[PDB]
């Protein structure tokens, strides 16, 4: 079933017992934290075997 | 609990796993803050069941 990603993450936040509004009220910060964390995986994997 | 949907003209709240449209009210919803932060928010009436009760 198609679902918008900012709605999927509110279901996933609600799944860990954090109220849905905590995603939307922080969505830009949360997106930046995720994008930056994925970037650090590339640096880690490229830097060390 | 559940999710907002529209049939193109009307807005309903409904369960995640089985389509059953419900009229949106202050009892099936909760509030946090002003509109301006929330990406993709839209406008509708949210009904209040108390108003006919006080109107009596
Ligand atoms: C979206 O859902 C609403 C409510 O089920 C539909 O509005 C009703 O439509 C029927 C048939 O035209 C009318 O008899 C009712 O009086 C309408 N109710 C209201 C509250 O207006 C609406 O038609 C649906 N939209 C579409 C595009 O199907
Ligand atoms: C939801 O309704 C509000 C008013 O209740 C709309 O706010 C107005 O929007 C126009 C266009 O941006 C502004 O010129 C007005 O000054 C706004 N009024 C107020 C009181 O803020 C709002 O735009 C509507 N939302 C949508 C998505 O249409
Ligand atoms: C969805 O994409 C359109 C452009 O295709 C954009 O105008 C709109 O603001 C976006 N809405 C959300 C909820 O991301």
């Amino acid at each position: 079933l198609q679902i918008p990603f900012a709605m999927q993450m509110a279901y996933r936040f609600n799944g860990i017992g954090v109220t849905q509004n905590v995603l939307y009220e922080n969505q830009k910060l949360i997106a930046n934290q995720f994008n930056s964390a994925i970037g650090k995986i590339q640096d880690s994997l490229s830097s060390t075997a | 609990e559940g999710v907002f949907v529209s049939n193109g003209t009307h807005w309903f709240v409904t369960q995640r796993n089985f389509y059953e449209p419900q009229i949106i009210t202050t009892d099936n919803t909760f509030v946090s803050g002003n509109c301006d932060v929330v990406i993709g928010i839209v406008n509708n009436t949210v009904y209040d069941p108390l108003q006919p009760e006080l109107d009596s």
